[PDB]
């Protein structure tokens, strides 16, 4: 089976920092594309950053772009997302959602169902 | 209350893990020192079955072993006479966009489906010759990814809005609805005897199913990523499933676990349709790059390549005889290897 | 109550599956050899078949 | 096994007549054009088949339009019938001609799911040899959500600080200087990354398209014929 | 017979690849899937089969050089090779000419290029293509001239038969200048729509910082516009190199091997199905 827990979050004042910690297994975790993808309450989700496979290709949505940072360890099967100068525009729940496919940087996770390989979720608020 | 159902969850299925552990004694390629491997295979095009327009997205044989279904996006729906080559039917379909298509066990029937998000069956025996549509199955509520009748009135239906279901012909009507999947249930596979039913989908798990209860009867989840293509076993006890992974599956019902991994590193494309050969000593997988490959199901090792298609391996087939293997692809056309 | 009635079908069809009789994985190989030493001779494709009987050749 | 000789050439006539209503078949399906169109909820692509729609009511899943420009059968599929899932039902698209890629512009807020979409499609190993004619949609909106202000578009994409006009059209974008700088900040978003893969195969044609737009026909028409002619010019590799 | 000898050697070594590079490339053409009905196929199977017929020509100079077998007449011979030989080169060139008619249809009208270019008018195409080649030489059987210094190698033939510079000039403006004219246009505006695209192309790329069908016509014409130039030189006034007329002849000849040389040799999808040809007839 596939698993992906996310760690880390509970409640930070605004302004303070943090840092997610998705432990993935069930796959061979370096061959995949892994995203960061946040909901918001009252909204749907929407994503937040993704990483390529090496790490050499790293993306943020518009909001995020200089505070947080992705990261990922491939021998430790692990997906970081370092937070900092967090805002109340931040409270959300936290998916470490991984592509559908591996070898590919085509990426569907954004989904309002029940994504697959989505994580099961981690309440950080501010 | 969540994360206590979410640990509870976790102890079940650690107690299935432990279970399974317990029926690995040993693994399967270390028992089979004394089996012979086939060693070489190979299997030439013995007819180019060329008529499609579009992409051809499915294919089924006949139980005849002789008249096989083929569905391309085009939008026509073709019999074709294996033996002689001959387009027996082509039935033009009502919205172009199928992705499945089924031969009644009976021949009587064929089916058809996709994005249309309609069943439709035809009576390929009509009285007048001319092949019309009997009904329309019109209650799933995403595309339709493959559909199998289990006889000239019962056929169960795959579904891209998560649920198989299985149909009264007849009547128009859902008989059961099965509706444990998470997400896009893409192929399905019915026994020998066909009271039960197997089916993987794109939340990388395989589920069995009872035909008459209505129920999952088990799931198995080794599979990293979307799966597209299952088969039972010919004797109705294992299946081997294809998923985007690029990698082959074969897991045991009896034991609720994945006995193979049929794998190469060298392989980085999803497999696209998958087959049993008549002895199941074959499974036969449809491959994006563009061929297909045979592997010896009893020890995951490459048996030979059926590479003569200029796109990628859609649909796959072998008859009831044993004897042939239909390929079609998206370069339009079918191949026929024996 | 939703959430009750989604814990109680979650729970029930994960026992279905908890109380099914397994079999260890080598008499699953065993009875998958048994099958295939069962149709050896009989697989057109395991053995080529001679172009008389054919029927595409 | 005279009448088996029947029975051959009772089939031979039935291929013969399939094949030849096969050949009337191809014609037509070579003539017609097929456009895969795609959008959001937000995203008035509706709107935009409308126009070429009207310048019986059915619920069979998919939406399935017929317009003509030129005496050039055009066939576009709006697939609004299925799940919000979408990455196994796109790979039966890899044939058509152009996928019609429809964008809410006003809303910046969803311009990140619309380019993660756009990305997505650009990048799929099926759409990778497909052309898209970008749609930005609801320009005359995008005009009033920037000249009213209180809509922080640098805090929805920060990249709009610094940025300037590459280039512009004189009478209908070039009323005012700060939503053009907007609207092209927008295409551009789309465009890196229609140019940051795809080796000739396939082009982005963006077109800044209002609520109401009556030529997008001959957008779509004249962004087929280049991207035919392209694909002609493509397989001599003069490149 | 060291002269002899050569020449033989000479009209061999074209025709033994002629031959076979022209049967490969028919059952390459017959036996292909994909490449079964397009609407240039049909051009390149005329070509492929004008080449063939060429080699069927070219077998009997090599014996009439050999082992010389004559008819009753004993001068009809390079009457019928001189002409024949010559139909078809008119039928190779006139196909090229149609292939460049209709890819740049393909690029001039391309979405409504199947409704221009049908199957049917391929058929009646290589039709025209063969009467009209046939009709232009038929004056060569009126003793109005000489349709070509084709068969010369037939020591007779050469210094008996003689031009005309009005049925020269009949065939040229007829038959040799609206090929090369027909090619020139097209292949013209095949080129400016190119550098158009790859003006857009730049454009796009410099905005965000950080022809296997053109050598096979080309090739054709560079090999066989010498043979046109001293043709039209010894038919105009009087003055006739024998040695230049052989080499410029053959020489013009000799582009029915290189066809399928450049073609399979150049080309990579056809590399692929000749390989696949190829694998399918070993195995």
């Amino acid at each position: 089976q596939v698993q992906l827990q996310e760690s880390g979050g509970g409640l930070v004042q605004p302004g303070g920092s943090l840092r997610l910690s998705c432990a993935a297994s069930g796959f061979t975790f370096s061959n995949y594309k892994m995203n960061w993808v946040r909901q918001a309450p009252g909204k749907g989700l929407e994503w937040v950053s993704d990483i390529s496979q090496s790490g050499a290709s790293i993306s943020y949505t518009g909001s995020v772009k200089g505070r947080f940072t992705i990261s990922r360890d491939n021998a430790k099967n692990t997906l970081y997302l370092q937070m900092n100068s967090l805002k109340p525009e931040d409270t959300a729940v936290y998916y470490c959602a991984r592509c559908p496919a591996p070898f590919t940087r085509d990426c569907f996770d954004v989904t309002s169902t029940t994504y697959a390989y989505r994580g099961q979720g981690t309440q950080v608020t501010v | 209350e969540l994360d206590q159902l979410r640990q509870e969850a976790e102890q079940l299925k650690n107690q299935i893990r432990d279970a399974r552990k317990a029926c690995a004694d040993a693994t399967l390629s270390q028992i089979t020192n004394n089996i012979d491997p086939v060693g070489r295979i190979q299997m030439r095009t013995r007819r180019t079955l060329r008529g499609h327009l579009a992409k051809i997205y499915a294919m089924h044989w006949g139980t005849d072993s002789r008249l096989l279904v083929s569905a391309s996006q085009d939008g026509k729906l073709i019999i074709w006479d294996s033996y002689t080559t001959n387009k027996v039917h082509a039935i033009p379909l009502r919205s172009s966009w199928v992705m499945t298509c089924a031969y009644a066990p009976s021949g009587n029937y064929v089916a058809c489906g996709g994005l249309d998000n309609i069943c439709s069956i035809y009576n390929l025996k009509t009285r007048e010759g001319n092949v019309r549509v009997s009904r329309e199955l019109a209650g799933h509520t995403g595309y339709l990814s493959c559909c199998r009748f289990l006889d000239d009135n019962q056929i169960v239906t795959s579904s891209g809005d998560t649920t198989c279901a299985l149909w009264d012909i007849e009547t128009g009507q859902q008989t059961t609805t099965f509706t444990g999947h998470t997400g896009d249930v893409m192929s399905l596979s019915l026994a020998p005897d066909t009271r039960l039913f197997v089916s993987g989908a794109c939340d990388a798990s395989a589920k069995l199913w009872d035909v008459r209860e209505g129920m999952c009867r088990q799931t198995f989840t080794g599979h990293e990523s979307d799966i597209n293509a299952i088969c039972f076993f010919p004797n109705g006890n294992a299946f081997a499933t294809g998923s985007d992974d690029a990698t082959c599956r074969l897991f045991d019902l009896r034991a609720d676990q994945e006995l193979m991994t049929y794998s190469h590193d060298n392989i980085i494309c999803g497999i696209t349709s998958v087959s049993f050969s008549k002895s199941g000593r074959l499974l036969l997988a449809g491959y994006d790059d563009f061929n297909c490959n045979v592997w010896d199901a009893l020890k995951a090792d490459r048996a030979g390549v059926l590479a003569g298609h200029d796109n990628r391996v859609s649909c796959l087939g072998v008859t009831d005889d044993g004897m042939a293997v239909a390929t079609g692809s998206w370069d339009s056309f079918l191949k026929i290897w024996n | 109550t939703a959430s009750i009635a989604q814990a109680r079908k979650l729970v029930e069809q994960l026992k279905m599956e908890a109380n099914i009789d397994r079999i260890k994985v080598s008499k699953a190989a065993a009875d998958l050899m048994a099958y295939c030493e069962a149709h050896a001779k009989e697989d057109p494709l395991l053995t080529p078949v001679p172009a008389s009987e054919n029927p595409f050749r | 096994t005279e009448d088996q000789r029947n029975e051959e050439k009772a089939q031979r006539e039935a291929n013969k007549k399939i094949e030849k209503q096969l050949q009337k078949d191809k014609q037509v399906y070579r003539a017609t054009h097929r456009l895969l169109l795609l959008g959001a909820d937000n995203s008035g692509k509706s709107t935009i088949v409308k126009q070429m729609r009207i310048l019986s009511g059915g619920t069979s899943g998919i939406f399935e339009t017929k317009f003509q420009v030129d005496k050039v059968n055009f066939h576009m599929f709006d697939v609004g019938g299925q799940r919000d899932e979408r990455r196994k039902w796109i790979q039966c698209f890899n044939d058509v001609t152009a996928i019609i890629f429809v964008v809410d512009s006003s809303d910046y807020n969803r311009l990140q799911e619309a380019l993660n979409l756009f990305k997505s499609i650009w990048n799929n190993r099926w759409l990778r040899t497909i052309s898209v004619i970008l749609f930005l949609n609801k320009q005359d909106l995008l005009a009033e959500k920037v000249l009213a202000g209180k809509s922080k578009i640098e805090d929805y994409f920060p990249e709009f600080a610094r940025y300037t006009t590459p280039e512009d059209a004189t009478p209908e974008p070039g009323e005012d200087p700060r939503v053009t700088r907007a609207k092209y900040f927008i295409r551009d978003e789309f465009l890196r990354i229609s140019t940051a893969s795809g080796d000739g195969r396939h082009y982005c044609y963006p077109h800044f398209t209002c609520a109401v737009d009556t030529e997008n026909a001959r957008r779509i028409f004249n962004d087929c014929r280049d991207i035919i002619q392209r694909m002609h010019l493509r397989q001599y590799e003069l490149l | 017979v060291n002269f002899c000898l050569l020449e033989v050697l000479i009209i061999v070594f074209l025709t033994v690849l002629i031959i076979s590079g022209n049967i490969i490339v028919i059952f390459v053409f017959h036996c292909a899937p994909l490449l079964n009905h397009h609407t240039t196929s049909y051009f390149i199977q005329t070509m492929a089969y004008a080449d063939l017929f060429v080699g069927v020509s070219c077998v009997v100079p090599s014996l009439s050089l050999l082992h010389h077998p004559l008819p009753v007449e004993e001068s009809l011979t390079c009457q019928i090779f001189g002409f024949v030989v010559s139909v078809l080169k008119s039928v190779s060139m006139w196909s090229l000419a149609c292939i460049s008619i209709d890819r740049y249809i393909a690029i001039t009208k391309p979405l409504t290029y199947n409704t221009l270019v049908t199957p049917w008018r391929l058929r009646l195409c290589i039709f025209l293509i063969w009467l009209y080649s046939t009709l232009v030489f038929l004056p060569s059987f009126f003793h109005w001239g000489k349709p070509g210094y084709h068969g010369d190698v037939f020591q007779w033939c050469a210094e008996s038969w003689h031009t005309d510079s009005y049925f020269t000039l009949f065939i040229v403006m007829m038959l040799y200048a609206p090929a090369a004219l027909i090619v020139c246009f097209t292949y013209f505006n095949i080129f400016r729509i190119c550098q158009q695209h790859t003006k857009d192309i730049s454009e796009r790329q410099a905005r965000f910082s950080s022809m296997v069908l053109f050598r096979i016509t080309s090739v054709f014409y560079i090999l066989w516009l010498p043979y046109i130039i001293y043709f039209l030189l010894e038919s105009s006034t009087g003055h006739s190199n024998r040695f230049a007329s052989f080499l410029t002849t053959w020489l013009a000849i000799s582009n029915s091997f290189c066809n399928p040389v450049i073609y399979a040799l150049s080309d990579s999808t056809f590399q692929r199905g000749l390989k696949r040809l190829s694998g399918a007839m070993c195995t």
